[PDB]
């Protein structure tokens, strides 16, 4: 029960994104969603992309690295 | 025949600072990182830097020259650890109990945990080359011996820098001297191969020979003679061999018959040390010799007398092929990928055979005794002999983009083989789908009735059985081959076919390799994937040049990734995706090839003989029964002996369970470029540019993504260095846990 | 089939048109630029796809445009 | 605009939108896209592999923004 | 359709039944000199003294022998004319359908393919939703 | 042991957030494709031009996002 | 707190370990020096010792001090390559250079590197440390 | 002393008249199989088939 | 002699020579105080 719901829950967050990029590519009207919370969504995507790289990078390369660390010694 | 440029180039510093002087598209500098990954991959594509033939070839020498002083280095590396890092000293005193250990470990993060107990109280990683049984059969006594050969390996391999500096730089010749490639085979067959085999059997008969007889009678090494005492005074190899006294003499009137002394056809091995006798070595040698010599004058060359390539190939005609071979000469001796398409197909299926040879007929003495040295070395040259043989599909597909032009060959082999390249490749998609059907679909069969409880139903020894019929009967007649069929030969060639469970040290060298239905099975696994590996490098051999999807292939080139999305999406119609894909499949069938290898010597060979005279394996006879399931492949073999590689943690083994886990990440890690495509890359990276420009630390030399020819490469380059590091490991970690 | 958009960033540098395989292109007199020519995609039943003429152009960010669509004989390169 | 101008780009679908380039010509013919800007940076152009892009592109005089 | 055709010698890479149920395609070409050419079906031909006829299935085949017949021989085969051929019987003429190549301006062809905007003014999905367009064609 | 399998946890949510929402935001197009809003959501690829353009869409975001979610499930 | 964790002086488990730590270096006291090293840490029932990051200064060593450690000498690097790349941006051949370093340039650059976080407040207090957001190239929006 | 010709004197199908495809032997025989056999109704052949 | 020079200037060269000294200064910190955990 545990492993089948959370695999359930990892399909639909995907799913959950998934969406989202469907709607930005088809149902977005970026003159009616004008400055909104979403108009600044994309309007500073690189910034946040950015910084999920670095925290991905940074949690990755310390995990692994105190794995290997571990493992090694 | 002999003409030369002189000082064709200057030795000059001066491009050395300047990389990617080489190729024209590099010369204005790097505007993106592109110009990195295409300066090393353009680097010794010395066809595209230039369109002479006659500075390629010499380009193509002094590699070659630098290429050997490399060798030289690495060869020298062997010795000198066998000289001074080595119980080589005392491993020769007591080959049975300790073992060889070549290399010991600075003490650092407490990794001399490493350095573990090999034996005689030295501490160092045992090796697992057979370098000190190679040493005990070339004659080596002490340890200076192998120090005067790593220094003369160090000096031959100044002379090889000197000699490659020497012939591009201050004499090169010139391309009529390449293009003389019948003079070329006379040297290589008579003077390098026919001369090598002629003085190795003059060291085998005077030095191999003698000290070996006397460390087989069991004298110790610092009893044993120089191996000079034994040339200075002929009259001590007349106490050990008693033809010597007769002298040359007998061999110069054809009196041969009294060297049966110590040439002999005995054939067999020698049951004190487990190799071969070096007295059949040293007459296979001077055989090879002689043979080699007589072939080495047969291309014709500045006298009248020989026998000229280029007649003999126009001579083969016959009506289903045509014009014939009148046409070939032009191809091989205008074009060095053909050549090296051939030589790279026959180098790997020769060290496929020296792997298939030296397991089954050991050399060397004492080489049968460990089973860390066999297996490796079976491993070892397997693994070679398949990445020389997918080198040989990829220059196929060079030569057929870049080097073969049709106007000067049609009608003859070459052109119709381009001619139905369509019944090629069906046929043997018809194989690889047969052979995969009824070679796979027996092991999923027999997996299937196993778990359904119907074990009458499976393809066993005790059900449906299928006897390889044609392998015994070759075994059979190998078995009565030294009575009828090879007179003078007293034993049989090897005992893999049969004879007699040959134990030394209480540890099986060689006994009879019997095939049952899972070595049937097994067999047509091996057919199967080696037909595959053929299907995809024989089809980007064959459709490198065009198809029915891209009908200008020869025009985009060898490495382009694609056409584009258009015609459905022509992803990977390059030659060079064909090589790519048969690194693969490579893999595979080399995997599944020593996988075989090493289950059946643990459960049908290798083991301990009782003084009873019954033998116990390593296994226990696992394959007859666990082999013919997949079920019994990954529970018998790859989870069964892999508990010495993951529980040697703590231990001197413990290097080999670090990198079996690094070969699993190595793994892991390729599938992020083989899955993924540049497009990802490229916006991820721009982000990261843009966190960059935010801050005022962007590079001048902009970060493209890898091309998609780099991400396949690194891809594939990463995938079979986890699987071949996990298999080394697996395999290193296995055989040093049984002995 | 495909269709083939040129836009009005064209330079008239004729790339696309002789990159093109099944010479679905064709370069037609304009008025728009130094060149005095533009693309046109008249044959736009012949393109199969490939993207060739999207490769060579040169201007920033493309003046040509393949946007791959129904597929048919002609588009998806069948001898079969 | 004039020769050796540094300019930023708003066309918004350039490779060096919102990036300084100097202008190499203007043209008086009465084009659409008259004004020829010349970047440090090279763009995506090309095969794949290939070493460099472009580093030259022809923009209006309404998407420039003189900088200089 | 008037020409005889190469001397090849046949070859499995070539006009499956796709030539005699549908449109299969025919290069003519004109050479003074008989010389040797690589056909994309795979092998090697000799061209004819005069006018060739090379009947093949795809229109890129056809048209990869006209663009090797252009570079990659010194007296350049530049009048190659491409038809399209039908079992039925009708013969469609194709690749040089006005007189000059595509590379070169004949100033009487129309401007079709082309939007009067750059890429940037393309119109967006959101606009078009359920209209049966896509947003290239609006 | 919890700690860190937690950071590693952390890890995969993070990575595969980034590349949902790379393909998320990302799906009106970036640098290397300004308009992906007409080719739609699940194209393949946009020619070998531009350098190689093989994984663009948002779909293979979703694709390599799948992978990231059953290695970190 | 901290009741889960015994001090290794007081740990049975420990002494069972300690008793038996190998050499990691020629020398044969590195085992007992180590064990007399981790002999003030906290460490759990199974022997090994425990590291606190909390940012408690009575466990400060087991984080924060390799953590300032880190930071300096990373900012170092930071800085260095950051201060390098600008300079190099006035050459008129920026793009070479990164692929021959000018190495006296690269030494004087390298040895700037002590007054980094000194570096860092005067550039971000007069601006040159971060661009503005429409000065740099960027991505359609 | 040619033994492969193209397919039935046209060399631009795809197809090579070789002593498996289109010999005498093969024509006689492949040309008498009840999928290919002259004047049967289909009701017959399909019945030998 | 100004290619020796600019070739030892090099990225790969200067690169791997970094990477010795930083190598080589850590394996002897390590071979001098051989366990540090923590402070
Ligand atoms: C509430 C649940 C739900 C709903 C209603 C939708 C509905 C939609 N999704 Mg989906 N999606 C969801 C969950 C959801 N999805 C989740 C959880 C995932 C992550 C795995 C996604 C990932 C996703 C992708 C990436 C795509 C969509 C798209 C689609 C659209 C077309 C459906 C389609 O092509 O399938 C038709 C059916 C198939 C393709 C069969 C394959 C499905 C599996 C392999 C077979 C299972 C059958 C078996 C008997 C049970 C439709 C609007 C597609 C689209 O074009 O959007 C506009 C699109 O590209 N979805
Ligand atoms: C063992 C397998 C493996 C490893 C280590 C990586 C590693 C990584 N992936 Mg991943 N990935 C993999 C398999 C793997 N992946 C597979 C199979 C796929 C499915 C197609 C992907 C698809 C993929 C996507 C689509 C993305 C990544 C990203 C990245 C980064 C994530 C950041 C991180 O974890 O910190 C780094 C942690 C590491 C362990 C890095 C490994 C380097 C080690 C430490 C050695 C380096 C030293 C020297 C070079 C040698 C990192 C480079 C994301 C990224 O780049 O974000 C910035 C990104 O967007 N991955
Ligand atoms: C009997 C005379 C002789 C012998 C011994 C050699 C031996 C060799 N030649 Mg040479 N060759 C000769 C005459 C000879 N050649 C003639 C007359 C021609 C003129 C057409 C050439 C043309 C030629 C070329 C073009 C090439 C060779 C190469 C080689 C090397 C083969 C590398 C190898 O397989 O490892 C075996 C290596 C050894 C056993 C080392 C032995 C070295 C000492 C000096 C002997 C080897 C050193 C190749 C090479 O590596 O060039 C450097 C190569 O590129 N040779
Ligand atoms: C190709 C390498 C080679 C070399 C350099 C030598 C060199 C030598 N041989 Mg020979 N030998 C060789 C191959 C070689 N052999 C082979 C292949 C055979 C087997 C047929 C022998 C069989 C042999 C005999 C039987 C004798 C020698 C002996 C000799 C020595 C005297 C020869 C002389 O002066 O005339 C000399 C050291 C003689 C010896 O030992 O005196 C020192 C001697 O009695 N040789
Ligand atoms: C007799 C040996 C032989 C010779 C000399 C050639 C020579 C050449 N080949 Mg090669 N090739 C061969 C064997 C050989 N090959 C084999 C066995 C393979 C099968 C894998 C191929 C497959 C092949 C391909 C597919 C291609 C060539 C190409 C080339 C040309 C340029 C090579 C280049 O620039 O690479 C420069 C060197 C590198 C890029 C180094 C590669 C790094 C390796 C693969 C990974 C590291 C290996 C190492 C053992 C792992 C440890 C490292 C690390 C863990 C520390 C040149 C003609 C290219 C060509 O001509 O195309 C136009 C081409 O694309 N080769
Ligand atoms: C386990 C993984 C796997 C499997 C099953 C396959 C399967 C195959 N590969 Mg391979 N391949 C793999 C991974 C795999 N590959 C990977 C990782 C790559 C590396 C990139 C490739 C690269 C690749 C290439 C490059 C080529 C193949 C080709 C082939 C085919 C060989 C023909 C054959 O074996 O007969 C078919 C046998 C099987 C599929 C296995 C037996 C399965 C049983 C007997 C069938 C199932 C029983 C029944 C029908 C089930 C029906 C149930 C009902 C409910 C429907 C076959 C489809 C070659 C090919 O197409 O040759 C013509 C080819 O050229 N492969
Ligand atoms: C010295 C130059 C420089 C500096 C100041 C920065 C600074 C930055 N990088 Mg980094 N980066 C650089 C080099 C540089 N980087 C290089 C060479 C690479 C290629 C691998 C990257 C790739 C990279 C990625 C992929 C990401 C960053 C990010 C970041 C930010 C967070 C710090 C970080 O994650 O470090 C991470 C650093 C690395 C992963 C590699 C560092 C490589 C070496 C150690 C740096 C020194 C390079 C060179 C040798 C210096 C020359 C010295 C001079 C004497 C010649 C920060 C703005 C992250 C971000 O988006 O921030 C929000 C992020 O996701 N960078
Ligand atoms: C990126 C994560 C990272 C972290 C935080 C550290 C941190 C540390 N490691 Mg470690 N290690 C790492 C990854 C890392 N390691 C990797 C990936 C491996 C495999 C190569 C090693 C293998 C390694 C060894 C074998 C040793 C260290 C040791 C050290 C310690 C002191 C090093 C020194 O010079 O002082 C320190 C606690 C040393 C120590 O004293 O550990 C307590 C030590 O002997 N590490
Ligand atoms: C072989 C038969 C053979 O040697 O034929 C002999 C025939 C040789 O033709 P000719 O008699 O014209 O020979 C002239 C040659 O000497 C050219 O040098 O070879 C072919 O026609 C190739 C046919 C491949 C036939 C299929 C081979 C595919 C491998 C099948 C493996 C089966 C086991
Ligand atoms: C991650 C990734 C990238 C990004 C890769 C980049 C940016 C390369 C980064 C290389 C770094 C700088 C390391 C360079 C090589 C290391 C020095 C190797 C270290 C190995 C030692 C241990 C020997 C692609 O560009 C790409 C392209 C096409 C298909 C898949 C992919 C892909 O998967
Ligand atoms: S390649 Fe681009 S710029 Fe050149 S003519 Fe064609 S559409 Fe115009
Ligand atoms: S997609 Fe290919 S065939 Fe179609 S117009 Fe462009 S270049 Fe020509
Ligand atoms: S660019 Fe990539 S996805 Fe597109 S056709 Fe080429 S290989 Fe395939």
């Amino acid at each position: 029960l545990y492993t089948h719901h959370q695999y359930i829950a990892g399909f639909l967050m995907v799913g959950a994104f998934a969406h989202g990029a469907i709607f930005f590519v088809r149902d977005y009207d970026p003159v009616a969603n004008k400055d909104n919370v979403l108009a600044r969504m994309l309007e500073h995507k690189e910034a946040l992309i950015s910084h999920l790289s670095w925290v991905s990078l940074f949690l990755g390369f310390h995990t692994l690295g105190l794995y290997v660390h571990n493992d090694v010694v | 025949k002999v003409s030369v440029d002189n000082n064709p180039v200057p030795t000059s510093f001066e491009k050395w600072g300047k990389p990617g002087h080489f190729d024209r598209t590099l010369a204005r500098g790097p505007k993106t990182t592109t110009w990195i990954w295409n300066l090393h991959a353009n680097a010794h594509d010395f066809d595209s830097q230039t369109s002479d033939l006659e500075d390629v070839s010499r380009k193509i020498f002094s590699a070659h020259f630098g290429h050997l002083a490399v060798v030289f280095v690495w060869l020298s590396g062997m010795y000198f650890h066998g000289a001074k890092f080595s119980n080589y000293e005392g491993w020769l005193a007591d080959p049975t109990h300790i073992k060889p250990s070549a290399q010991v470990v600075w003490p650092i993060v407490g990794q001399g945990i490493l350095n573990g107990d090999v034996g005689g109280g030295f501490h160092g990683i045992q090796i697992t080359s057979g370098l000190f049984y190679l040493w005990r059969a070339s004659g080596f006594t002490d340890s200076y011996q192998l120090y005067c050969t790593a220094i003369g390996g160090l000096v031959m391999a100044a002379l090889m820098l000197f000699a490659g500096w020497f012939h591009y730089h201050v004499k090169a010749p010139k391309l009529e001297w390449f293009q003389n490639v019948e003079s070329m085979m006379n040297h290589h067959l008579a003077g390098l191969l026919g001369l090598g085999s002629l003085g190795w059997a003059g060291h085998q008969i005077h030095v191999s020979m003698p000290i070996n007889k006397l460390l087989d009678a069991g004298v110790a090494p610092k009893d044993i003679p120089l191996p000079h005492e034994f040339i200075l005074e002929p009259s001590k190899m007349a106490e050990l061999y008693p033809s010597f006294a007769q002298g040359l003499t007998p061999f110069f009137t054809l009196n041969w018959g009294v060297y049966s002394d110590f040439l002999t056809f005995k054939g067999g091995l020698n049951p004190v040390t487990g190799g071969l006798w070096l007295s059949d070595t040293a007459h296979h040698h001077l055989a090879i010799a002689v043979l080699f010599i007589i072939a080495g004058h047969m291309y014709r060359t500045n006298w009248g007398i020989g026998h000229s390539m280029k007649e003999i190939l126009e001579a083969h005609k016959g009506p289903f092929t045509g014009e014939g071979h009148k046409g070939l000469y032009e191809i091989l001796t205008t074009s060095w990928h053909a050549q090296l398409a051939i030589n790279l197909a026959l180098l790997g299926s020769l060290t496929i055979i020296v792997a298939q040879h030296m397991y089954a007929m050991p050399p060397y003495p004492y080489q049968a005794i460990d089973y860390a040295t066999q297996l490796s070395l079976f491993t070892h040259h397997m693994w070679i002999g398949g990445f020389l043989i997918v080198g040989a599909g990829a220059h196929g597909a060079i030569f057929m983009v870049r080097d073969y032009d049709p106007a000067k060959n049609v009608n003859n082999l070459l052109d119709r083989m381009l001619r139905h390249r369509d019944a090629i490749i069906s046929h043997l998609n018809w194989v690889c789908i047969f052979l995969g059907f009824h070679s796979f679909g027996l092991y999923i069969h027999n997996d299937t009735m196993r778990a359904l409880g119907r074990p009458q139903d499976m393809f066993s020894d005790t059900a449906i059985q299928l006897q390889p019929i044609f392998a015994q009967w070759v075994q059979h007649l190998h078995t009565l081959a030294p009575g009828a069929t090879a007179p003078n030969a007293l034993a049989t060639a090897s005992y893999a076919f049969g004879g007699e469970t040959i134990a030394v040290a209480g540890k099986v060298a060689m006994m009879p390799i019997t095939l049952g239905t899972a070595d049937f099975m097994v067999h047509h696994i091996h057919a199967f994937t080696i037909h595959v590996t053929a299907l995809i490098l024989l089809k980007g051999v064959l459709y490198a040049r065009s198809s029915r999807l891209v009908p200008d292939k020869a025009n985009l080139g060898f490495r382009f990734p694609c056409d584009g999305p258009g015609r459905g999406g022509t992803c990977q119609v390059s030659g060079w995706d064909h090589v790519f894909l048969g690194l693969f499949w490579m893999y595979n069938s080399l995997s599944i090839v020593i996988f075989h290898f090493s289950w059946k010597m643990q459960s049908d060979v290798w083991g301990t003989v009782s003084p009873d005279g019954s033998v116990t394996h390593v296994t226990l006879g696992n394959f007859a029964q666990s082999a013919i399931t997949i079920n019994g492949w990954l529970r018998d073999f790859l989870w069964a002996q892999a508990a010495n590689v993951i529980n040697s943690y703590g231990s001197a083994l413990s290097a080999y369970g670090i990198m079996f886990l690094a070969g699993h990440f190595v793994f892991a890690f390729s599938l992020m470029f083989l899955f993924s495509g540049r497009g990802y890359w490229q916006e991820l990276i721009e982000s990261i540019v843009w966190a960059h420009n935010k801050l005022n630390v962007a590079p001048a030399i902009q970060p493209r993504a890898l091309s998609i020819i780099q991400g396949r490469a690194v891809g594939v380059a990463h995938y079979l260095l986890g699987g071949i590091v996990t298999t080394w490991a697996f395999f290193l970690a296995r055989s040093l846990s049984i002995g | 089939s495909h269709s083939v958009k040129i836009y009005d960033t064209c330079i008239g540098c004729t790339q696309c048109v002789r990159a093109c395989p099944l010479d679905v292109l064709e370069m037609v007199p304009w008025d728009g630029c130094k060149a005095a020519q533009i693309a046109s995609s008249p044959r736009t039943e012949d393109c199969v796809g490939c993207k060739r003429c999207e490769t060579a152009c040169p201007t920033d960010f493309l003046s040509i445009r393949v946007y791959l669509g129904a597929e048919t004989t002609r588009s998806m390169g069948l001898a079969y | 605009l004039n020769r050796g101008d540094k300019v930023r780009i708003k066309r918004t679908e350039s490779y060096w939108y919102g990036d300084v380039g100097t202008v190499a010509s203007v043209e008086k013919s009465g084009i659409l896209y008259p004004v020829i800007v010349r970047f440090d940076r090279v763009n995506y152009n090309g095969f794949s592999g290939s070493a460099s892009g472009v580093n030259t592109n022809n923009f209006a005089e309404n998407e420039l923004e003189l900088v200089q | 359709l008037s020409g005889q055709p190469p001397k090849f010698g046949g070859s499995t890479g070539g006009l499956l039944s796709k030539a005699n149920r549908e449109e299969k395609y025919a290069i003519t070409w004109t050479s003074a000199s008989e010389q040797v050419f690589e056909m994309p079906t795979g092998g090697a031909a000799i061209m004819n003294e005069g006018e060739n006829l090379l009947y093949l299935a795809r229109k890129e085949q056809c048209l990869a022998l006209g663009t090797q017949l252009r570079t990659k021989f010194k007296p350049k085969i530049q009048d190659y004319k491409i038809y399209r051929v039908y079992p039925s019987g009708e013969v469609q003429y194709l690749h040089p359908a006005d007189g000059v190549f595509p590379e070169k301006v004949n100033e009487g062809r129309e401007a079709q393919g082309t939007k009067t905007r750059r890429i940037g003014q393309n119109p967006e999905p959101v606009t078009i939703k359920f209209s049966g367009k896509a947003p290239y064609e609006v | 042991g919890d700690f860190l399998v937690h950071h590693a946890i952390a890890l995969g949510l993070h990575t595969t957030a980034l590349i949902l929402i790379k393909g998320a935001l990302d799906a009106r197009g970036s640098k290397l494709m300004p308009d992906k809003k007409d080719f739609g959501y699940s194209f393949p690829c946009d020619g070998p031009g531009r350098g190689g353009t093989c994984d663009i869409s948002a779909w293979d975001a979703f694709y390599l996002a799948m992978f990231w979610m059953l290695n970190t499930l | 707190d901290f009741a889960n964790l015994t001090p290794c002086s007081e740990n049975p488990a420990y002494l069972a370990k300690s008793k038996n730590f190998l050499n990691t270096t020629n020398d044969p006291n590195s085992g007992k020096i180590r064990a007399e090293r981790y002999a003030s840490a906290l460490c759990g029932p199974e022997g090994y010792p425990h590291l606190i990051v909390d940012g408690r200064f009575t466990h400060a060593g087991d984080f924060l001090i390799p953590s300032i450690l880190f930071l300096y000498i990373a900012g170092w690097i930071g800085w260095v390559g950051r201060s390098y790349l600008i300079e190099i941006r006035e050459s008129k051949n920026p793009e070479m250079q990164e692929v021959v370093i000018n190495v006296p340039l690269a030494i004087k650059k390298m040895l700037g590197g002590f007054l980094w976080p000194l570096a860092a407040v005067g550039e971000y207090t007069s601006g040159k440390l971060v661009m503005k957001d429409s000065e740099i190239p960027t991505s359609p929006r | 002393n040619q033994v492969v010709q193209a397919y039935n004197g046209d060399p631009f199908v795809g197809h090579l008249s070789t002593p498996i495809s289109d010999s005498a032997f093969t024509r006689t025989f492949i040309g008498n199989l009840p999928a290919y056999r002259k004047g049967l109704s289909p009701i017959l052949r399909g019945l030998e088939v | 002699m100004d290619g020796l020079k600019s070739f030892l200037s090099t990225a790969p060269v200067m690169i791997m020579a970094l990477l010795t000294f930083t190598a080589g200064i850590l394996i002897e910190f390590n071979r001098f105080y051989p366990d540090l955990l923590f402070h």
